[PDB]
C-alpha cells in the first residue's frame, strides 16, 4: 500500500508535465474514492492532497480547486480533527493556490469552516487564519483578509498592522481624521476580542510609523507604567489611546469621563462605545446619542 | 502496469500469497497456475499451494491425491499441494481467527514431517464466505484501547501518579506489533484476485477488493479468464461466438478504466477445462508473458 | 468496639478523613470537630479541613472568613480551613474525575503558598452529589482492559509471536496501580459518616456505606448527633422530650444491630446550634471519650 | 536598559531560553531563577527547565529527585524541570548537531507523556563544551552552496539550458529556510550569560558573547552574582567584605562600559547557597525588580 501509493504518484505527476490533465485528474478521483469507499481515509488523503497540489503547481486550477473540495469532503467524512497536521495540509495547499483563483474565497471558506467543526474555536483555528488572510490579500480582498488576521496570531498581527499602513499610505489626500479611521479599527477589533496584547503592539507598531512618515507634533506621556503618545494634531488618535487603557481598568468611573470630555468622538464610536461599555464596564443602557 | 504477475512470479522475498475469486471464475485454475510459476521460476525455494474447497479442486487439477498432509505435486520438487478442511456471532473477528490460526497449524505441522519450510505460501481462498474477516479487528479493537488508555488519564498525569507514561508507550507497542500483522509488508505479502468480463463477476470482484483495501492488504493483481478474443483466432467464423466476446470486451473497457494502476492480467479462452500438471504449465506461461491471440493461438487450440 | 474516633484522632498515618451525610444531619459540626480533635491530639502534624457546601457551613461554624485559600483558625497554630467551590454524561467517572481533581490542585497550591504540607485532609464532603463516583470507574474500565488483553491472545502465543507477555504484565502493572487509588489504604484512608436515629437518616445511612463499600473505601464510623438520653439528665420531666428519644431509642437499637463492628458514637443533643472554636472543642472532646448523659450532663447544658 | 529580566520574564512569545555561564559563576541558581520568574508570571502557559550537567544541579537546587522524564517542581503547576545526559572530528557541526537533536528528542517525549506541551524552554547549558557550535554550521555549507550553484553556472544560460533558474531559487529557499533556524527570530529566541565581577570571568563572558553574536544568536542580558554591595547593608564593618567589594567594583565598571546597550542585572551575594524553591523565589524577585542593598537587605540576609 505505502509502496504502491508513492509508485502512481510519479505516473500522476507524469501525465501532468506531459499535458494529459483529464487523464491525470480522472484517475486519480476514481482510485482515490475506492480508498474512501473501504474507509482507508489516510491514503485517500494523502494521495488527494498529493495531486491537488501538483495541479496546483502546474497552473491548473481547476483541478486543484475541484481536489480541495474532495480532500475536505473527506476531511468531514473521517471527522479528522482539527491539529497541526491536518491544518499543515491546508496551508500548503492555500500557498501554491493563485490569489486570482475563481474559487479562491470558497476554498477559504470550505478550509475554515472544517476547522471550526473540529475544534473549540467558534471562528476556526487561528494559525489556519494566518494563511488564510495573506491569500486573501493576495486577491485584493482586503475586507476579508482584515477579519481573518484580526482572528489570526501574531504574525496576522503584524500583517494587519501593514494591511491598514499601506492602506493609510495610499491615500493621496491625508488629514486629522483620516490616521483615525484607520488605528482605530486595529483597537476596536483587538478590544472586542479582549487581546489588549495586540491591542498594545500592534498600537506601538502604527503609531511609530506613524510619527517617522508624516512627523506630527506630539509628546509622550508617561504615568504609572502607561505611555500615550499625545499628538498635538490628532485628537482622535489621543482619545483612542485612552479607551484602550480604560477599558483594562474595568472601572465605569473612569470610561463616563472619557466619553464626556470627547462628546463628539462619543458620538461618531456610538455603537462600538456601546459594546465595550457592556464588556467592560457591565453596562445594560443603551449609547444616548449626543448628536 | 505490466499486464502479467512476472514481477510477483519472480520474487522471492514474497512469503504469503493469496488467490480469491467468487463465482467459479476458474479460481482453482489460477491458484495452480501462480503456484507452479512461482515454484518454476525460484527453484530455490520451496512452495506451498493449499485449499480449502471441498471439492478437492487441486486433486481434479492435477490428477493427484492431496490431503492435509502437504505433499510435492508429481514431477516437481519444489512445489507442494495441501488440501485442508477449514472446519473439521457474538464478538467479530474470533471466528475468523479461529479459522485461520488452525489452517496455520497445518502448515507448521507439515513443516516438521518432511518438507522442512516453504519460503512462500500460496493461499487458494475459499470459495464462499470472508475467510479474511479477522483482517480488521485486530487494529480495531486496539485503536479503541487508545481511546480506553488516553481517556483515562484525567487531570494530570500530577495526581494521577501521586495516587499511583508506560501506559501510552506499551499501547504504542502492542498497537504497531497487531498492525504490522495486517499489513504484514506489501513486499511481503499480496492478494492475488480473479474474475471474467462479465457482469456479476464485476460486482463480485468490485467488492472482494473493497474488503481487502479495508483489511490493508495489497491489491494489485486481477485474472480475467475465458477471454475469447475471437477477432485474431486464425479460423474466423461463428457469430456466437464474436457476439460474446463483444459483451467480454465490453466489460473488460470497465475493468481496464476501474483498476487503470492494476495488474490485469487478460487470460484466454481454452476449449475444455485445463487439468494435468503439463496443460497447466502451458497454460501458466501467459502469466508471465502476455497472452497474444495472434500468436499464441496454437497454444490455446493445443490444450484442446 | 470503642464508640468513639479515638483510634482515628490519634492516627498519625492518616492522610485521607472523608465525612459524608445527607440531610442536614450536623455534617459541618461533625467535621470540624473530627478536624480539632485530631489537630489538638497531633500537633505535630499539620491538618486540612475543606468543605464544599456553598452555604460556607466552615465560616458559620467557626466564626471567621475561610475563602479558597487555607487559613489557620485563630487560636491554633495545627489546624487549617478551606472552602472552595467545587464547579466554580456520556461517559461514567470522567466528570467526577474533573472535580476532584480540581480540589486536589487547590490543596497543593495552598502548600506551596505557605502551610507548606498537611500531614492528614479532613475531607467535608458535599451536602448532595455522589462526589466519590469516579472512585469505581478506575478499577471498572481497568478489568475490562484485562477482558480485552486476555481474549486479544489467539491460539498461542505461537503464532501471535510469529507474526509480532508484555501485555499480560503492564496490564497487571496498571491493574495494581490503579486498585491503590481507590483501595488508598485503610491505614491512610477512611470515610466518617453521619446521621441522627430517624427513619429517613437511616435509609440515607444505608446506602451511603453500600456506595462506599462498592468504593471499597473502608467505612467504620457512624455519628449520631441530636440524640436526647432524656432519661438521665438532671431535670428530667417534659413528655415531649421523653416521647421523642423513645423514638430515638427504637432506631439507634437497629444502628446497633445492622452496624454490629462500625464504631457508632452516639453525640448528645445541645439546646442550641454549636458554633465558636471553644463550644466545638468542648463537643468534640465526646468524640474521643463516651458521653455519659448521667455525668457529662453539665458540658452540655453549658453549650447552652 | 532596565538591569532586569522584566521584558522576558513577562514574555509569552519566547520559547527558547539559553542560560550559559562557565566557571562555576551559579549558572545553576540563575537558571532556576529565570524559570521561576517566567512560569509565576505567567500562569497561563507551560515551562520547562532542563540541564545537562552531569552533577544533577537542578535536583540539588529544588530539593527533588529530576530525571529525563519531565516533572513539574512540587508546588507549581506551570514550571517542569528536566535533568537528562547529553551523551548517554572530521566534519564540524555534525557532533553538536547530534547532541542537540538528541536533546529534542527528549522533549517532544515528555509533551506526549503527559505534559503535552511546553511554551518556553529553559535551557541550562552545560558547563562546559560549546554546545552551541552547530549554531554556524548551517549557515556556513549553506553559503558555500550558493558559491557553488551560482558558478556552476558558465556562460548563458543560453547554452546551459540548449544541454539540458531552478537552481538559484531552490538555493535561495534552502538559504532562508537554513538562517531562519539559527537566527530563529530575536523575538522567539534569545541568550542569557551568567558571570561575576572577577577578571577571570569576564574573560570567559566576553568570549561567550562573541560566540553566540558569530552563531547570529540574540544576547542582550548579563547575570552578576555574588556582589556584596558592602557599603549599604545595616551592619557595615569588615575590611575583609569592603576590599573584596572593591575590586568587585573595579570590574563592574568594565562591565558597564564593555555592554552599555546589554541587560547587566546585578544580583547581591547571600551568606550561603541558595537552595529549595521558596528560597530560590525570594531571591528571583530581585530578577524582575532591581535589588536595591540600602532596602533589600533584609532579603539577603534572610536567605541566610
Ligand atoms: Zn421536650
Ligand atoms: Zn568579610
Amino acid at each position: 500500500m505505502g509502496a504502491k501509493l508513492a509508485k502512481t504518484l510519479q505516473r500522476f505527476e507524469n501525465k501532468i508535465k506531459a499535458g494529459d490533465y483529464y487523464e491525470a485528474h480522472q484517475t486519480l478521483r476514481t482510485i482515490a474514492n475506492r480508498y474512501v469507499r473501504s474507509k482507508s481515509y489516510e491514503h485517500a488523503i494523502e494521495l488527494i492532497s498529493q495531486g491537488a497540489l501538483s495541479f496546483l503547481k502546474a497552473k491548473q486550477g481547476g483541478s486543484g480547486t475541484d481536489l480541495i473540495f474532495y480532500l475536505l469532503e473527506v476531511y468531514d467524512l473521517a471527522e479528522v480533527k482539527v491539529d497541526d497536521i491536518s491544518v499543515a495540509r491546508l496551508v500548503r495547499l492555500i500557498a501554491e493556490l493563485d490569489p486570482s483563483e475563481p474559487n479562491l474565497k470558497d476554498v477559504i471558506t470550505g478550509m475554515n469552516n472544517w476547522s471550526i467543526k473540529f475544534s473549540e474555536y467558534k471562528f476556526g483555528d487561528p494559525y489556519l487564519h494566518n494563511t488564510i488572510g495573506s491569500k486573501l490579500l493576495e486577491g485584493d480582498f482586503v475586507y476579508e483578509a482584515e477579519r481573518y488576521f484580526m482572528l489570526g496570531t501574531h504574525d496576522s498581527m503584524i500583517k494587519y498592522v501593514d494591511l491598514l499602513w499601506d492602506w493609510l499610505c495610499q491615500v493621496d489626500d491625508i488629514e486629522d481624521s483620516t490616521v483615525a479611521e484607520f488605528f482605530s479599527r486595529l483597537v476596536f477589533n483587538y478590544l472586542f476580542i479582549s487581546n489588549i496584547s495586540f491591542a498594545h503592539e500592534s498600537k506601538d507598531i502604527f503609531l511609530e510609523r506613524f510619527i517617522e512618515k508624516f512627523h506630527p507634533k506630539y509628546e509622550k506621556i508617561d504615568k504609572n507604567g502607561y505611555e500615550i503618545v499625545f499628538f498635538e494634531d490628532y485628537s482622535d488618535l489621543n482619545f483612542l489611546q485612552l479607551l484602550l487603557i480604560t477599558c483594562q481598568t474595568a472601572d465605569a468611573s473612569y470610561f463616563l469621563n472619557l466619553k464626556n470630555h470627547y462628546l463628539d468622538f462619543s458620538q461618531a464610536y456610538k455603537s462600538e462605545l456601546e459594546f465595550l461599555g457592556q464588556e467592560y464596564f457591565n453596562i445594560v443602557a443603551p449609547k444616548q446619542t449626543n448628536f | 502496469v505490466e499486464p502479467n504477475l512476472h514481477s510477483l512470479i519472480t520474487s522471492t522475498t514474497h512469503k504469503w500469497i493469496f488467490v480469491g475469486g467468487k463465482g467459479g471464475v476458474g479460481k482453482t485454475t489460477s491458484s495452480c497456475s501462480i503456484a507452479i510459476q512461482m515454484a518454476l521460476s525460484q527453484p530455490n525455494k520451496q512452495f506451498l499451494l493449499i485449499s480449502t474447497d471441498p471439492a478437492h479442486n487441486l486433486s481434479d487439477a492435477f490428477g493427484e491425491k492431496f490431503g492435509k498432509d502437504a505433499r510435492k505435486v508429481t514431477g516437481m520438487n519444489n512445489l507442494s499441494c495441501m488440501e485442508i478442511d477449514p472446519s473439521a456471532g457474538s464478538i467479530p473477528g474470533i471466528d475468523e481467527a479461529l479459522s485461520f490460526m488452525e489452517v496455520m497449524k497445518h502448515i507448521k505441522r507439515q513443516e516438521q514431517g518432511e518438507g522442512e519450510t516453504f519460503d512462500t505460501v500460496i493461499f487458494d481462498t475459499a470459495p464462499t464466505g470472508h475467510t479474511l474477516r479477522f483482517l480488521q479487528l485486530p487494529n480495531t479493537l486496539s485503536k479503541l484501547l487508545e481511546k480506553f488508555g488516553e481517556i483515562t488519564n484525567k487531570l494530570g498525569p500530577m495526581l494521577n501518579s501521586f495516587m499511583g507514561i508506560s501506559g501510552k508507550l506499551n499501547e504504542l507497542k502492542a498497537n504497531v506489533e497487531t498492525i504490522r500483522q495486517q499489513f504484514t509488508d506489501p513486499d511481503l505479502t499480496t492478494f492475488v484476485c480473479v474474475c471474467i468480463s462479465e457482469f456479476l463477476s464485476l460486482y463480485e470482484t468490485e467488492r472482494l477488493i473493497q474488503e481487502l483495501i479495508s483489511y490493508d492488504m495489497d491489491v494489485n493483481s486481477i485474472i480475467v479468464n475465458q477471454l475469447l478474443f475471437a477477432e485474431n483466432d486464425q479460423e474466423h467464423n461463428c457469430k456466437r461466438c464474436q457476439a460474446r466476446w463483444k459483451m467480454q470486451k465490453k466489460y473488460l473497457d470497465q475493468i481496464d478504466e476501474l483498476y487503470e494502476d492494476f495488474h490485469v492480467v487478460k487470460m484466454p479462452l481454452c476449449a475444455g477445462e485445463i487439468r494435468g500438471l503439463n496443460n497447466l504449465t502451458k497454460f501458466s506461461q501467459f502469466l508471465n508473458k502476455e497472452y497474444n491471440p495472434i500468436t499464441d493461438g496454437k497454444v490455446i487450440y493445443e490444450l484442446e
